[PDB]
């Protein structure tokens, strides 16, 4: 759904129908709320108890197909352009790519073959790390994330006398910015996040309709501006 | 096996910091359990009293690789002058001090009497207290040229009871283990009077066993109230 459909029915359904008729919303404003339902539905549906359905990533079609067309898959690049100070002896640095938003299957190629890279938590370390042995198990790899800069830098833990020839990062991409209409002006450029051309949205059509709502449902809280509205829908957020 | 590897398969057979429900330990008390184990298991293998093994000091060839490492031979010709005992010929040796049990015990005599048989060998009878008095006079069983009768006293002594003159004294009995100590325990603490690392001194066939011991011993320790 282009655009400029999303700016028409976006009018349709907040107040060309209203009995009382709110004034209409300019075309920046309309895509600044077209963008946070965009991101608040994805939040919304990446995690089971964001949505009333309960159900996340990959426990529907429906999930599957919403995500379709977000995912992406990229290599990290190894960080040894500078130096560093890693938090563990034996861990090699690689940077992610800069349009993340989440993270969902991690695997480095050793030559030792393939192993999945399981991300343990930071109590997780401390127990593994209290054990004799301190490695993955035979098929897998661990990882924790070290200082960063500008993207996220990643620290890979293998096993002794492994080394890493590609390290793999299937990801679901940061969604572009709905702008209906290209926001140049002469009294200044505003952006919604850093672009002021014409963005279509780039996700599935299946959930166009939903980002729709959000963006209607958000366009009414502001409009009602009392503050029980603004934590209401804030929790949405998430 | 080391003391590296005592702690860790310790830690491993305990299941130490993995995600079930499992016991931890420091390094003193997989020592104190360590040693716990070492000597429970060579008493009850020298008593026979193991039921997984049922034999005696020596009764098999397993048990005799176990507890090889502990035989120590002595040898002693000083007498203790001022003892009180029951009967006028009667000597007294010291004792090692270090001895667990005594295996064998032979004492070699000099005297003029049992001529041409001087520097005799002769069997070291340990005979208990009720037996002295109607075994004195015995023949048989009595002291002689071929056999001294040893009654253990106070203060670590033997009371060897002789007919002739007693000038040497042979043992080999089984010494205190050294204890299994897996790191330098600090200043105050000690196991069996020892601060700094121990290893084991018996053979590796059964420093497996004692590591699953000392785990039962360490799951009692801390499931005996629950």
């Amino acid at each position: 759904m282009n655009v400029n459909e999303f700016s028409n029915e976006f009018d349709v359904l907040y107040n060309n129908i209203m009995s009382n008729a709110a004034p209409g919303l300019n075309e920046y404003e309309k895509s600044v709320l077209l963008t946070k339902a965009q991101e608040e539905i994805v939040k919304n549906y990446f995690e089971p108890a964001g949505n009333k359905y309960g159900k996340g990533l990959d426990d529907s079609p429906k999930r599957q197909i919403d995500f379709s067309e977000l995912i992406k898959v990229g290599e990290g690049v190894l960080n040894t352009s500078a130096p560093t100070i890693t938090f563990d002896k034996r861990a090699k640095v690689y940077d992610l790519p800069a349009d993340l938003f989440l993270v969902i299957n991690e695997a480095v190629d050793t030559n030792a073959g393939t192993k999945q890279i399981v991300p343990i938590s930071y109590s997780d370390y401390t127990r593994l790390m209290s054990r004799p042995y301190k490695e993955p198990v035979k098929y897998q790899a661990w990882r924790i994330i070290t200082t960063s800069i500008n993207n996220i830098s990643v620290e890979l833990i293998v096993n002794s006398n492994e080394t890493i020839t590609d390290y793999k990062v299937r990801y679901i991409r940061r969604p572009a910015p709905i702008i209906t209409t290209n926001l140049s002006s002469e009294y200044g450029d505003v952006t919604i996040n850093g672009v002021s051309t014409v963005s279509e949205c780039e996700l599935n059509p299946i959930i166009h309709s939903e980002i729709l709502q959000r963006a209607v449902e958000l366009a009414k809280a502001a409009y009602q501006g009392d503050l029980q509205a603004s934590v209401e829908l804030g929790q949405r957020s998430e | 096996m080391t003391n590296k590897e005592f702690s860790d398969g310790f830690s491993t057979l305990l299941n130490s910091f993995g995600i079930t429900p499992n016991i931890t330990l420091d390094e003193y008390e997989k020592s104190t359990f360590l040693t716990n184990a070492q000597e429970q298991l060579i008493i009850d293998i020298y008593s026979g009293r193991n039921i997984i093994y049922g034999k005696s000091f020596e009764q098999t060839e397993e048990i005799r690789r176990y507890l090889s490492n502990l035989v120590e031979t002595y040898e002693t010709s000083t007498k203790v002058t001022g003892k009180l005992g029951l009967s006028k010929d009667s000597v007294f040796f010291e004792i090692p001090q270090d001895t667990w049990f005594i295996t064998y015990e032979v004492a070699f005599l000099k005297d003029s009497r049992l001529g041409c048989l001087d520097g005799i060998e002769a069997s070291v009878v340990p005979l208990p207290q009720d037996d002295l008095y109607r075994a004195k006079d015995n023949p048989f069983r009595g002291p002689s040229k071929d056999r001294v009768l040893r009654l253990d006293i106070k203060s670590d002594l033997a009371e060897l009871i002789s007919k002739y003159n007693v000038d040497k004294y042979l043992m080999r009995y089984i010494s205190q283990p050294t204890p299994i100590i897996l790191v330098d325990l600090p200043d105050g603490l000690s196991i069996n009077g020892v601060s700094t690392e121990s290893e084991c001194e018996l053979n590796p066939v059964v420093h497996r066993a004692i590591l699953e011991r000392a785990v039962q011993l360490a799951i009692i320790s801390k499931t005996q109230l629950t």
